């Protein structure tokens, strides 16, 4: 929509961060140390 | 692209910053 | 031909039949633990 | 009681061969297929694939070395349909028209998925972890994919592996023309899958092997030392730890049988799922990705890239077959 | 002639089947 | 926790079993994943997609769906106006919110066991009756959007159609079919080849007599789970533990993924082959016609004829009284689309009606269906099979019954694993065998 | 933590001209994205007998266009 | 000596004394560390 | 102590272990490797085959390798010098000498590891069943990369060192040397396979019987390689298989070794067979059906239907595959099927 | 249908001496005391 | 020493070659 006409990289990617939360996991245990 | 690039850079980089603020933070995990 | 094809029934039908009552009682309490 | 009785007697683990309740099916199918395999092979009629032309005579009686004797599939004629024996007008007719293809491949998957979980019930009845029924379901997936599934993506068993050791290879080059499957990635890490398998299988093969503590003999055989039921540790780690701790840097060397053991299983099995995913994506018409005229000049002429020529080859093969 | 080759060759190993799955002498304990 | 009191960290979240309070953290925030999942593909597809062209075409495996329930899509599958698309996706977000927000507010702040803040939400897995009694919310809740769906299907705008007097686009239902003779009775077919299991669903007024059924089954299932408790066959039997709820739940959504593997790669009806793209089944069909007309519009009948193969140059003759088209098509003679079944005869095709017949939709359209037979690779690269460069695609409609396929394949492993974990579990040995009594240790020697 | 804000700047930077300089195609003799047909005459410039090529690769590579 | 021959011995001549050259750098090296 | 003091130093404890191979080992393998990526990536392969697969042209990974000097280049070993390369270096990576480049220093290579993996052994105390068994690529890379360029008309019939590369490779054999039938690549295929499986039967059993050392419900930590009796019970795993497939193994030393065996002699009955197809003995038609296919063109075996398929990639294949031999076919020539 | 007139020799001396040399052995063992 | 002989003579080429990679695929 026009009104919305501009935000690029929001809607652009989206999608991606949901794989991130994954990885998030992995950095989460990285501090905690397993 | 470039701009858009860096407009996704820039949003979402909470991952790591919320570690690091929480590792600083020394809180729960 | 027609024979057949009630038979195959008759056959396959027993053996599905009698393959559930042996989960259906007490396969759990087959085990060398409980 | 007689069904008490007789319940225990399924379960009871005494038996030479464990039948489980898995068993009630796994045998009559299985030993209904082999029949109905073995016999078809040996004698079937000259199979049509396609009912305008064409008979192909895949049996043994006809002029086949084991090498060219297969058992043709299901004809383009009968499409998917199930195509049991009743349902066909006549006998001579349910042969012709390669039932006995479809036959036994639905015996053989429904008893190869019992058998799948034969070796679970039985496990379980032996008080030790249940994890082979996971490793098997490597192969019990490129079952289905090959025999069950690929022919759905092209709704016929036609198309379906016709069984039998040329057969098989026919299969595969034509499969190979049209999907393009070597350069799809999920059969390029199957390749891995077995390979590192077959590696794998042997230097931990080999290592363990190579450190031996010597009960025997050196005229006396080597193997014969060991003692079924030894509470002693056959084969030094400590040795062998270093061994391909010196070969390679001492890091890598994986200190722990258990955790060696497990990471020896786990390589070929998922290497071998992806395969038949690999497959499962062909059948639906998503293929490998063929880079072609990657390389042009200025001049609109085509550089001709490597991958063309196998794009030729497969574009060759597809012709051939029609 | 060339056919019943096969099946006296593939036979013989149905035949090893039956034969060494029951027969195995019984790798005892101890 | 660490893996001192537990299991390691690989696994880790199986520590979770014991602690209520952690768990609903999970799924409350898993499930925030998968709607914030949804709208994003919503808006992300919405700022890619182009109206005008057809859906298929813009390679969109979602706004079908959305567009599928009969909001923005005109008749013609025209794709009216976007701003309902739009709609949809954005509140799964903003719902999205409030979830993992939640889902995090269980995760540390709220309590670390529930058997003490809420007794009516605490439970514990070895009990038999307050889970049951949870399985009952659920089954009525689940029954519930069963329903919800009739409401738009019976009530609110109208839902899409397959077949059409002629689009072939949009309908509100007025009588549904309903009644154990064509429903119970339908699930009975075989599912093997001309006979769909679930598959077939020719009418659409099927699916919403029948999810009253599944509406009104689930609704009974929680009045009867409610005021009901497991019986003896019922106890002797299902391990009840905390894995084996997990594993059941496997195998049942497993099965479910074949059949929905199955539905998006054959059914026409619940997914239009319009902005679906066509039906596998059905390309190869279209595409058999498009060559007999071109062929029999110029100078040539086709009718009685035979070809280098032998069986005619395009019609053939069926072991059934109807006739159907050759080549390699004929494997599938058994496929009825909204295009071709008119065009088809009381027996087969009427050959002198194929002539008359035609429409400027059809012939059109059953021709656009030639260009896209599902085919394609993982850069797409399409066109047929070994076709060079050219025509590039991969039908989204092949997308889905690939994925769903893979991941279902999983889940029958998955449910393979936990059913052997959690009975093991129960059994107690789950932890190893135990070194000093074997079980086979002493035992008749064979 | 001393050199390696220093060597790995100055070292890759060498390896990003060769490419740009296209000092690369000399030295390995790869063609250019326009050097393949010199004229037009589509055809593999394909060097063939021994005791020659290093003189027969020169006369492809002597048209050049 | 022709092109050829003269060739070949420009191989091994460079060819053997980088391989001895190896040589002397771990007899050197060894030598160095005299444990 | 001159040779005396080197030798200790070779045979010292260091990150990696140098041995007397080493010297061998590491400038052939390194050389091997280090030639591999920038033949790779620069190096055409354009005057060679006319069709540029490399890395500096548009071409992708997995397109990309060393071709193979051409045919009428014949089997001269394309020395950096040579009288061919007369010590220029560009028309010397052009003509593909790169490629011989790889092999040789690969084979030393290749070998200086092998002889590593004895002298590690004299000085370790194990058994050199590990060498041995490594002799298996040997046998594989040398037949597949050596003996079968040398019995064709020059190198450039030989894998290309690619993952493409091998491809084009392959169905090289398919279409001319009608490979799979063969019978000594039937013995590979037994032994790969016959490999991977019982190396996933192995980790699976051992792995589901272990004696519970550790507590928490993974059991990896669990294990304590301390003078231990074995991790898991051979009772079980016996009397367990002995009841489903029938068959159990009752050694965990006839174990292994049958491990050791079945890849070994998987390959090496494969190298057996490519060396034999060097000489284009390869494995064809049957008499038997052949002779009979003369007697009626209706009867139809999946052997025949694989001839035209051979037949097809053959025609296809050829002219852009062998550019040399300067095929045109015409049109209708090419063996197409409804035909 | 034709075939090598030998080839069915090839068989069983390949089927018997293999096989033979294996019981020979193996009857010795059994007589092993 | 040692060590530092390793990935010195090797690591240090790759660095050299990535400059090649990335280069390149600015390039046409
Ligand atoms: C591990 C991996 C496991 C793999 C093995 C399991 C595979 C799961 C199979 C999915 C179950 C659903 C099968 C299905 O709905 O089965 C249907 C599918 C395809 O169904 C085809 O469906 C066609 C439906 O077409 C028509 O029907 C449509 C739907 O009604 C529309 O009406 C439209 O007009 C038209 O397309 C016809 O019914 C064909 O006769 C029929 O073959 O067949 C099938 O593979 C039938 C064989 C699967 C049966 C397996 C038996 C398991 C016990
Ligand atoms: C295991 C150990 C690990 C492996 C270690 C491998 C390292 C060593 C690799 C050996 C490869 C060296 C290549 C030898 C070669 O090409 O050496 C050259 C000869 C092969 O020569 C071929 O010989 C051909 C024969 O042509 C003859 O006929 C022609 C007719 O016009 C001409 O007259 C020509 O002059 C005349 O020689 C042509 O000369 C070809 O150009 C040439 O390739 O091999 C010979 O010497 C070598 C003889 C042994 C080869 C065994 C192959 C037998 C199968
Ligand atoms: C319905 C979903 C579901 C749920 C809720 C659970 C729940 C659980 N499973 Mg489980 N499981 C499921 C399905 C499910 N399972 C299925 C379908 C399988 C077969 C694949 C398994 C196989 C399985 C095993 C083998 C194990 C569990 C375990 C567990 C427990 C701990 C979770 C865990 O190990 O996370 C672990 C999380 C990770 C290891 C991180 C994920 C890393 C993987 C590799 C991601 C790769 C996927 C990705 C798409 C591929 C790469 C991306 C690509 C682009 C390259 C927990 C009770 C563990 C256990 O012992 O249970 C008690 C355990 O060992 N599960
Ligand atoms: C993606 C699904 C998922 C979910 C919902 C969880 C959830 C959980 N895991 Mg977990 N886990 C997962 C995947 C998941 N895991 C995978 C894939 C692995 C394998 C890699 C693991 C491995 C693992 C281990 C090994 C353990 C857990 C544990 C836990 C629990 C406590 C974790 C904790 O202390 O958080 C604390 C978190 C933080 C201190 C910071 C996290 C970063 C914040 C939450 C980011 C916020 C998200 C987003 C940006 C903001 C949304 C809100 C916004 C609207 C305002 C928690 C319920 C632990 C457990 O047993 O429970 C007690 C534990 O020991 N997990
Ligand atoms: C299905 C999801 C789900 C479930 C089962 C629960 C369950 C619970 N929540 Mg809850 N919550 C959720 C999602 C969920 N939450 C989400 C998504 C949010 C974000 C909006 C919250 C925000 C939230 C807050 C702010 C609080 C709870 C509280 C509670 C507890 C008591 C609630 C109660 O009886 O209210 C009684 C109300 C009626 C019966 C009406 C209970 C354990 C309360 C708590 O911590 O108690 C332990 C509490 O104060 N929740
Ligand atoms: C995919 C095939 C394959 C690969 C890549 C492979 C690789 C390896 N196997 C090794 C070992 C083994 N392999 C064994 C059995 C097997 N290995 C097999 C198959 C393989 N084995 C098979 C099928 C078997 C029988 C089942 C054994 C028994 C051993 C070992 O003992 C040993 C080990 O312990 O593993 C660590 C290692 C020795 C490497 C070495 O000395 O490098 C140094 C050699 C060099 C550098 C020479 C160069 C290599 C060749 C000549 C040239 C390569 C060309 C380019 C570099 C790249 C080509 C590009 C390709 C895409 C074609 C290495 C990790
Ligand atoms: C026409 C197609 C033919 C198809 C062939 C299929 C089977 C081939 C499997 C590969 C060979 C056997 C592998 C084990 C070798 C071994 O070593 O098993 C030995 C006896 O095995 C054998 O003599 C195997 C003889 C045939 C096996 C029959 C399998 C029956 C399957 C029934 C399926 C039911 C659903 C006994 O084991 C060893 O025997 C002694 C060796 O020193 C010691 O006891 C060792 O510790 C160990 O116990
Ligand atoms: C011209 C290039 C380089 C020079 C001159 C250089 C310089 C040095 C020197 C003199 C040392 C030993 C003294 C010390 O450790 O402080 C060293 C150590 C080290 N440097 Fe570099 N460096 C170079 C490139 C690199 C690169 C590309 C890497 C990539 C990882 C690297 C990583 C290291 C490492 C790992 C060590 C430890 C050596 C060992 O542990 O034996 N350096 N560097
Ligand atoms: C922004 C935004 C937002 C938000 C979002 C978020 C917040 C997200 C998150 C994110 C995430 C969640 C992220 C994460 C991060 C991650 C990363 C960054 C990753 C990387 C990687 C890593 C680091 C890994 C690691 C590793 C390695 C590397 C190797 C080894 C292994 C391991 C694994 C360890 C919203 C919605 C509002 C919208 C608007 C915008
Ligand atoms: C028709 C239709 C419909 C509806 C739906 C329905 C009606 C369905 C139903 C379905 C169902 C409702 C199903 C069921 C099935 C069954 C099953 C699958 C279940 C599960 C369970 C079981 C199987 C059990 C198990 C077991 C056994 C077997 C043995 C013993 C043990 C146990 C018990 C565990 C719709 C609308 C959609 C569409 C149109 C058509
Ligand atoms: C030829 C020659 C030579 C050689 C050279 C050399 C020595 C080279 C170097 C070598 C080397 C040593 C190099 C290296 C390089 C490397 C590379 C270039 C690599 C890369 C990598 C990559 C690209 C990876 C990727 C990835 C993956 C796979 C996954 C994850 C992610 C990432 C991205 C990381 C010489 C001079 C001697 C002599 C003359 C001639
Ligand atoms: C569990 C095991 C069960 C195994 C079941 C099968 C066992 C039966 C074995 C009987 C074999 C009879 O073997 C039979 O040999 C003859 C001649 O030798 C073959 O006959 C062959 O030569 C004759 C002429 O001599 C030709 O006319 C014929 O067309 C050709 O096939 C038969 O095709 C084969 O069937
Ligand atoms: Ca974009
Ligand atoms: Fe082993």
């Amino acid at each position: 929509p026009e009104a919305y006409a501009i935000f690029d990289p929001l809607v652009d990617v989206l999608p991606v961060i949901p794989v991130l939360f994954l990885a998030l996991a992995f950095v989460w245990q990285a501090a905690v140390g397993f | 692209v470039i701009a858009q690039l860096t407009m996704i850079a820039m949003i979402g980089i909470a991952g790591p910053m919320i570690i690091f603020l929480l590792a600083v933070r020394r809180g729960n995990l | 031909m027609e024979t057949l094809k009630i038979t195959v029934y008759i056959v396959v039908t027993f053996f599905v039949l009698l393959f559930v009552f042996g989960f259906l009682s007490g396969d759990p309490a087959r085990n060398p633990k409980r | 009681n007689l069904w008490e009785r007789f319940c225990n007697w399924v379960t009871s683990t005494d038996n030479r061969l464990y039948v489980g309740w898995f068993g009630v099916i796994m045998i009559p199918t299985l030993l209904a297929a082999t029949i109905c395999f073995v016999i078809a092979f040996i004698a079937a009629p000259p199979v049509d694939i396609d009912g305008i032309r064409e008979p192909v005579s895949g049996s043994l009686l006809y002029g086949n070395n084991i090498i060219t004797g297969a058992v043709v599939p299901s004809s383009n004629a009968i499409g998917l349909h199930f195509y049991p024996i009743w349902e066909a007008a006549s006998l001579d007719e349910w042969l012709y028209n390669g039932g006995p293809y479809q036959l036994i491949i639905f015996h053989f998957l429904l008893g190869a998925s019992c058998y799948m979980g034969r070796q679970w019930e039985l496990s379980y009845r032996l008080g030790m972890r249940p994890w082979i029924c996971v490793a098997y379901s490597a192969p019990l997936a490129s079952a289905f994919a090959v025999f069950l599934i690929y022919p759905i993506g092209q709704g016929s068993f036609s198309d379906g592996m016709p069984l039998g050791i040329s057969g098989t290879f026919n299969f595969m080059i034509v499969f190979q023309a049209e999907h393009n499957i070597l350069m799809h990635p999920f059969h390029q890490l199957g390749v891995a899958g077995v390979f590192g398998g077959a590696l794998f299988c042997a230097m931990h093969g080999s290592l363990v092997t190579s450190s031996l503590i010597r009960e025997t003999t050196e005229t006396e055989s080597a193997n014969y030392g060991y003692k079924f039921g030894q509470e002693e540790e056959t084969y030094n780690i400590v040795a062998a730890h270093g061994y391909f701790g010196r070969l390679i840097f001492q890091y890598a060397s994986f200190n722990n049988s258990r955790s060696l053991h497990f990471f020896l299983a786990a390589w070929p099995v998922v290497g071998v799922w992806f395969t038949a995913l690999g497959i499962s994506t062909m059948a639906f018409n998503l293929n490998g990705f063929n880079f072609n005229h990657s390389v042009i000049d200025a001049k609109g002429n085509v550089i001709n890239t490597w991958a063309d020529i196998i794009n030729r080859a497969n574009l060759g093969m597809e012709v051939m077959h029609e | 002639m060339e056919t019943i080759t096969y099946v006296f060759i593939f036979a013989c190993i149905i035949a090893l089947f039956f034969f060494a799955i029951f027969f195995r002498e019984p790798p005892r304990i101890t | 926790d660490q893996e001192s009191s537990g299991f390691a960290w690989w696994a880790g979240n199986a520590r979770l079993i014991n602690l209520s309070g952690k768990l609903l953290g999970a799924h409350v925030a898993h499930a925030g994943l998968i709607v914030f999942w949804a709208g994003a593909m919503t808006l992300f597809e919405l700022a890619h997609f182009i109206p005008e062209k057809p859906m298929y075409e813009q390679g969109l495996i979602l706004i079908p769906h959305i567009a599928t329930l009969g909001w923005g899509v005109g008749p013609g599958g025209e794709v009216v106006d976007t701003f309902p698309f739009f709609v949809v996706g954005v509140v799964h977000l903003i719902s999205s919110a409030v979830l993992g927000f939640g889902g995090v507010y269980h995760a540390i702040r709220g309590p670390e066991t529930l058997e003490e803040y809420s007794s009516f939400f605490g439970y514990d897995w070895k009990d038999k009756n307050k889970m049951t009694t949870i399985l009952g919310f659920h089954l009525i809740v689940l029954g519930i959007g069963a329903l919800l769906l009739v409401a738009k299907a019976m009530f609110f705008g109208g839902l899409y159609d397959t077949w059409a007097p002629g689009g072939g686009d949009v309908r509100v239902i007025t009588n549904p079919t309903l009644d154990p003779r064509v429903i119970f009775g339908y699930l009975l077919k075989s599912p093997f080849g001309g006979e769909g299991w679930i598959v077939s669903v020719n009418n659409l007024e099927d699916v919403v007599g029948g999810h009253i059924w599944i509406g009104l089954i689930c609704i009974a299932g929680g009045i009867w789970h409610i005021l009901t408790t497991p019986f003896g066959w019922a106890r002797r039997a299902f391990i009840w533990s905390g894995e084996a709820y997990l594993s059941y739940s496997l195998g049942a959504l497993s099965m479910m993924g074949f059949i929905a593997t199955c539905f998006v790669w054959f059914n026409n009806t619940v997914y239009p082959s319009e902005f679906y793209g066509p039906t596998g089944p059905e390309a190869s069909q279209a595409q058999a016609m498009t060559f007999l007309i071109r062929d029999q519009k110029l100078g040539a009948n086709v009718g009685s004829a035979q070809g280098p193969t032998g069986l005619g140059k395009y019609l053939m003759r069926s072991p059934t009284g109807e006739i159907i088209f050759g080549g390699e098509t004929m494997r599938f003679w058994d496929f009825r689309g909204p295009w071709l079944e008119p065009l088809r005869g009381p027996n087969g095709l009427d050959l002198n009606k194929i002539k008359n017949d035609i429409q400027p939709w059809q012939e059109r359209r059953a021709a656009e269906y030639m260009t896209h037979a599902p085919l394609g690779s993982l850069n797409s690269v399409g066109g047929v099979a070994t076709e060079i460069n050219s025509v590039n695609f991969v039908s989204p409609r092949s997308w889905l019954a690939t994925s769903h396929f893979v991941l279902a394949f999983f889940f029958l492993v998955g449910h393979l694993w936990h059913a052997g974990r959690a009975r093991a579990a129960a059994a107690g040995f789950e932890k190893g065998i135990d070194r000093e009594s074997e079980p086979v240790l002493s035992m008749p020697s064979l | 933590w001393v050199i390696h804000s220093i060597t790995i700047p100055a070292l890759f930077i060498a390896g990003w001209l060769f490419v740009s300089t296209g000092l690369a195609y000399d030295v390995f003799g790869t063609p250019r994205p326009d050097s393949y047909y010199a004229q037009e005459q589509r055809s593999i410039p394909l060097v063939t007998d021994r005791f020659e090529a290093k003189q027969q690769v020169e006369t492809f590579l002597e048209q050049l266009k | 000596i022709t092109p050829s021959l003269k060739g070949f011995f420009i191989g091994l001549l460079s060819g053997a004394v980088v391989l001895g050259l190896t040589f002397a750098v771990l007899i050197a090296i060894s030598q160095i560390d005299k444990v | 102590g001159w040779f005396d003091i080197l030798d200790d130093w070779l045979k010292r404890d260091r990150f990696v272990f140098v041995g007397w191979s080493g010297i061998l080992l590491f400038p052939c393998a390194y050389l091997a490797l280090g030639g591999w990526l920038t033949g790779t990536t620069f190096v055409t392969s354009w005057y060679t085959h006319g069709l540029a697969s490399s890395y500096l042209e548009g071409c992708n990974f997995l397109t990309v390798a060393v071709s193979t000097p051409a045919n009428s280049m014949g089997h001269s070993l394309l020395l950096l010098w040579g009288p061919e390369a007369q010590g220029d270096f560009t028309r010397w990576c052009q003509l593909g000498g790169l490629w011989t480049f790889i092999a040789l220093h690969g084979a030393f290579g290749l070998i200086g590891f092998m002889l590593r993996q004895f002298e590690i052994a004299r000085l370790v105390g194990v058994r050199p069943y590990n060498a041995i068994a490594f002799s298996a690529p040997i046998a594989v890379f040398v037949s597949v990369f050596l003996i079968y360029p040398l019995g064709q008309s020059s190198w450039f019939f030989a894998p290309s060192f690619g993952v493409a590369a091998i491809f084009r490779f392959l169905l090289f054999f398919q279409g001319f040397h009608n490979w799979t039938l063969n019978p000594f690549h039937m013995m590979g295929v037994a032994g790969v396979l016959g490999g991977a499986l019982l190396c996933a039967i192995h980790g699976a059993t051992v792995e589901n019987t272990l004696f519970q050392d550790g507590e928490g419900a993974s059991t990896f930590r669990a294990f304590n390689p301390t003078q231990a009796e074995e991790t898991y019970s051979m009772v079980t795993a016996n009397r367990f298989w002995s009841q489903i497939f029938g068959i159990a193994f009752s050694n965990k030393r006839w174990l292994h070794f049958f491990m050791l065996f079945v890849p070994v002699t998987g390959l090496w009955m494969s190298a057996i067979g490519v060396v034999g197809l060097a000489l284009n003995l390869r494995s064809y038609d049957f008499i038997s059906q052949e002779i009979r296919a003369a007697e009626d063109p209706e009867f139809e075996t999946f052997y025949t239907k694989n001839l035209l398929l051979n037949e097809g990639i053959r025609a296809w294949m050829a002219p852009q595959d062998q550019p040399h031999e300067n095929f045109v076919f015409p049109e209708e020539v090419l063996p197409r099927g409804n035909a | 249908m034709e075939v090598n007139q030998l080839g069915l020799i090839a068989t069983a001396l390949f089927v018997l001496v293999p096989s033979v040399f294996l019981i020979i052995l193996y009857v010795q063992t059994e007589s092993q005391q | 020493t040692v060590r530092w002989v390793a990935v010195h003579t090797l690591a240090v080429p790759t660095i050299f070659f990535l400059g090649a990679i990335a280069a390149m695929q600015f390039i046409q």
